[PDB]
């Protein structure tokens, strides 16, 4: 959290958060835009 | 016993964080890393030495137990296993239970319950290093 | 071969038989062997202990008479209460926690016979005003040297106030397995009855001695202060003005600010009013 | 809670406080009729991250009885583990010049039990053991002490992996490979426990049946633990009475165990029982071991009480045995923890400072 | 906001005060234990001078000079270079 | 804000005096650490 608030968010990504991001935890992304992408495998 | 159990909590307060916290932290990891490589000092002080090495560097930079919860409650999983671990000078083959005072920290996105977004963040502020920094 | 951070309950009745024994046969290293059962592998518990007059041989197996010994365990089932035999005391003047040539030599023969047979050492002469020293430890094979040494097993305990002597390192004992920690069965019903009965002043602090030898004691408060007060005089004049720590350190007098210090005084004052109060408690009551 | 938008942080918080279950539930199950994603998954996690025992386990089973199958996986946090397992995976970091100065700082002492330890430490989570397997290997020289240490490094290693660390741990059955080295079958049941850590249910079920069928020499003590921490907080009456025949049949050498799975089992629960039976236990048994592991399982007895615990361990913590003073300010401490509790602090280091007491 | 931070911070900091301040009577109970030094017939060992403080050089009667360590109790008021003194029977301490 | 300011200083009333009754606490510790020693 304390690198949380140093943090910048990105908005100019396409993926924006519902939960503030301010406080480490769990979110869940919104549906994003139609023909769905933007998918990676950590 | 009173020194390496003062490496021991030297340790527990540097995990997860780096020399930005405070420029005694690289300090610190070189006097872990010299004492360990002291093979001269005592059994008990050793010990306690290389247990707060392992502490420190638990999972590499990764995994870390904090009692802080997300809204700020005691962790009690976390409690006792630092209490179990704590009681070595009662048994410390019995003290190997803070496998479960595991807390790891992380920001998803998981917008389904399989598909995993690229939900990427970004940070701009100079003084703030973490990740394996890779000391030696 | 397990020998893990033990610890051993004594007990104070077996203390006090110890210190009698020795105090009894101080210049001639008396033996005994300690009334102990393994209730398991390390929580080795000793109640009762046995003196035994050395031979005339000295150290010797033969010296605890067998027949003797039985007939002692004999009275003891009798009247008392039985225990085993795991382990022996000895008055040990010469040196500190080390095992002689012939100590060693029937703590191997015990060794054989039980199945730790612990060596203690106790000193008699050390022990004088607060250390009473009670070190046990166990005679090892060739096997365990060879093998990974220190057979102090896995645990932070016996590394607790761990600190053989110099003399007990250089000796294969203390140093072949490792040192036994001490422990004191201070149960209640048994410790309780010691502190409340033994160490007894209950309606001795009624005493009154006002004067009793108080009027010259004074004579000598006065005169002891009165040095103070040339000690409390010369530092008023040394005083100087260059950090007077500086001259303090070099210029040590332990006069009545450095070292006789209010504590002396407060021990004085403290004197005079318990005997103050007590006669003014008294003479109260005097109706 | 009453406002018009179910905002996620105020209604999942408010509600832990006020201590509802059954509220918390109801909305749970309004957010999944109406099926709106992004509130009910949301507060499902934030429920899970934000509640505790006996708060978490009350939800689900009033959520229980078009999202509840999600939100019953969820809640139970096996998906939350497994993300855990898979970034663990991902972003581990090894020093392999620490496995090597850690392996020259071995010796003959305890010291090559702590690198073991730490460098597992380092390699937690990691699902492959060739470097940790070398050292153990070349570590396979004094047993019978240190392998109740290894086997714990190698738990930390494969934790929560019951997929495969459950045979990797089960390729060490004991009866064959050494029936001398007695410290093999209590370091596999040992593993077992740590390795199938943060599981229960079936995990709680298999262990218990093994420990009734088994020896009591050596595989009590892992076994029991592993029991203890799969069944935490749960204190089911089938482990309840295995560890209350294991404590009263006083077999001392696994009491330690006993009394360590009785506080995991009862953790939180403020038992008047446990703790009566904790206790009179305590004064009937003077064996080293039996206090130790007593004196965990009335450390995390309870937690959180305030009402209870104050009068409780003024009564402990002055107890004649030291063991009991250092067990009951263990409740005290963590069950005034997360609050400046006035009464908590100033007994706790009134015995801190006044008795000369070592422990 | 500061109304009720201070009201809690003169709780706590006046609670350390006295629990901090429960311990004198403790320390000076110590202070008190630790001054036994065997209180028990000494002996001689003639000094031989004192070359600094917490060290000093004596010789017992049958010679064996050794190092000892000078306590606090007594110095320099009556510490002569080479006058006889006393000395712990079983110490041989300066006393 | 006025009470509040009457509790700081009753704050720091007590602050001052904890000061030294740690200190006298913790040099009368190094005393007997002394002595022990």
């Amino acid at each position: 959290p304390a690198q949380l608030k140093v943090l910048t968010m990105p908005e100019t990504c396409r993926y924006q958060p519902f939960k503030p991001l301010s406080i480490g935890g769990i979110i869940i992304l919104k549906d994003t835009s139609e023909d769905i992408e933007e998918l990676v495998e950590p | 016993y009173v020194r390496q159990g003062a490496l021991i909590a030297s340790a527990l307060i540097m995990i997860q964080q780096t020399e930005i916290t405070c420029p005694k932290v690289n300090q610190f990891r070189q006097l872990y890393s010299k004492v360990i490589n002291d093979k001269h000092d005592d059994v008990m002080a050793k010990f306690g030495a290389i247990l707060a090495q392992g502490i420190l560097d638990a999972g590499g930079h990764n995994v870390t137990i904090s009692l802080q919860s997300r809204t700020g409650h005691t962790h009690m999983p976390s409690v006792v296993g630092v209490l179990v671990f704590t009681q070595f000078w009662f048994w410390f083959p019995l003290s190997h239970f803070l496998s479960l005072a595991y807390t790891p920290t992380c920001v998803i996105g998981l917008n389904k319950d399989l598909k995993m977004p690229k939900v990427q963040y970004k940070s701009n502020c100079k003084p703030s290093t973490f990740a394996y920094p890779a000391p030696l | 071969a397990v020998d893990t951070a033990e610890q051993v309950y004594i007990s104070s009745l077996a203390l006090l038989k110890m210190l009698k024994h020795g105090r009894a046969g101080v210049p001639m290293e008396v033996m005994g062997l300690m009334l102990g059962e393994f209730v398991d592998d390390y929580t080795v518990r000793v109640i009762d202990v046995f003196a035994m007059p050395q031979s005339g041989t000295g150290v010797s197996v033969e010296a605890v008479d067998p027949v003797f010994q039985a007939k002692m365990l004999d009275m003891l089932k009798q009247t008392g209460r039985p225990e085993m035999v795991v382990g022996w005391y000895h008055s040990h003047p010469g040196f500190g926690c080390w095992l002689s040539g012939v100590d060693i030599n029937t703590q191997q023969s015990f060794e054989a016979l039980s199945e730790r047979a612990v060596a203690v050492v106790v000193d008699p002469i050390q022990s004088v005003k607060g250390k009473v020293v009670i070190d046990a430890f166990r005679l090892i094979n060739a096997n365990m040297m060879v093998l990974g040494h220190e057979p102090r097993q896995t645990t932070s305990n016996l590394g607790h106030l761990n600190k053989p002597s110099i003399q007990a390192l250089i000796h294969g004992l203390n140093r072949h397995y490792y040192s036994i920690t001490i422990n004191y069965r201070k149960n209640e019903l048994e410790q309780k009855m010691l502190l409340n009965l033994h160490k007894k002043s209950w309606m001795e602090g009624l005493t009154l001695q006002d004067y009793s030898e108080h009027c010259k004691h004074n004579e000598s408060v006065v005169k002891e202060m009165l040095e103070l007060a040339k000690n409390y005089n010369k530092a008023v004049e040394e005083e100087d003005k260059m950090t007077p720590e500086q001259l303090a350190i070099k210029n040590v007098g332990k006069q009545d600010p450095k070292r006789h210090l209010e504590e002396h005084v407060d021990v004085l004052m403290t004197s005079n009013i318990v005997q103050c109060l007590a006669a003014m408690l008294d003479t109260v009551v005097f109706k | 809670m009453n406002l018009e938008k179910p905002d996620f942080i105020n209604v999942c918080q408010c509600l832990i406080f006020l201590d509802d279950p059954q509220a918390v539930s109801d909305i749970l199950e309004k957010l999944v009729k109406e099926d709106n994603l992004l509130m009910a998954y949301q507060i499902c996690f934030d429920l899970y991250e934000s509640a505790s025992q006996q708060f978490l386990s009350s939800v689900i089973q009033n959520l229980r009885t078009d999202q509840t199958l999600k939100m019953i996986k969820i809640l139970s946090g096996e998906m939350a583990i497994e993300l855990h397992l898979q970034f663990l995976i991902r972003n581990n970091n090894t020093d392999l010049m620490i496995l090597k100065n850690t392996k020259d700082a071995v010796r003959n002492s305890v010291c090559h039990t702590a690198t073991v330890i730490a460098n597992s430490f380092m390699h937690c989570g990691t699902t492959s053991d060739q470097f940790l397997r070398d050292n153990l290997e070349w570590l396979a020289r004094a047993t019978n002490w240190a392998k109740f240490t290894a086997t714990a490094s190698l738990g930390v290693i494969h934790k929560g992996h019951e997929k495969e660390a459950l045979q990797l741990m089960a390729t060490y059955l004991p009866k064959d490979t050494s029936p001398g080295s007695a410290y093999q079958e209590g370091g596999g049941l040992y593993a077992l426990g740590l390795i199938h850590a943060n599981h229960g249910g079936d995990i709680i079920d298999y262990l218990l049946n093994q420990l009734k069928n088994a020896s009591n020499d050596i595989v009590r003590h892992g076994g029991s633990l592993g029991l203890g921490l799969a069944a935490m907080g749960t204190a089911r009456q089938d482990v309840y009475d295995l560890l209350k025949t294991n404590l009263y049949q006083d077999d001392a050498v696994t009491g330690e165990a006993a009394g360590l799975a009785l506080g995991l089992v009862m953790l939180g629960s403020k038992n008047a029982q446990a703790i009566e039976d904790m206790v009179g236990y305590a004064q009937e048994t003077q064996h080293e071991k039996i206090l130790r592991g007593l004196a965990v399982g009335i450390a995390l007895v309870m937690y959180g009480r305030m009402e209870e615990a104050d009068a409780l361990i003024e009564s402990l913590c002055r107890d004649k045995d030291p063991i009991l003073r250092r067990s009951g300010m263990y409740t005290v401490a963590m069950a005034y923890c997360g609050s400046g509790n006035n009464k908590a602090i100033r007994r706790l280091l009134h015995v801190a400072v006044s008795d000369v007491n070592d422990d | 906001k500061l109304q009720q931070e201070l009201e809690f911070l003169e709780v706590q900091e006046e609670y350390i005060k006295d629990e901090q301040k429960n311990l004198k009577k403790e320390f000076l109970h110590a202070q008190e234990e630790v001054k036994r030094i065997q209180s028990i017939p000494l002996v001689i060992g003639q000094f031989l001078e004192a070359v600094d403080q917490n060290t000093a050089i004596v010789g017992s009667t049958t010679g064996s000079n050794y190092y000892v360590r000078i306590l606090s109790t007594i110095d320099r008021e009556l510490l002569k270079p080479n006058a006889s003194v006393a000395l712990h029977k079983h110490s041989n301490a300066l006393v | 804000q006025y009470y509040l300011s009457k509790i700081e200083e009753l704050q720091l009333i007590v602050n001052d005096k904890s000061q030294n009754l740690r200190r006298l606490q913790a040099q009368r510790n190094e005393l007997n650490a002394k002595v022990r020693l």
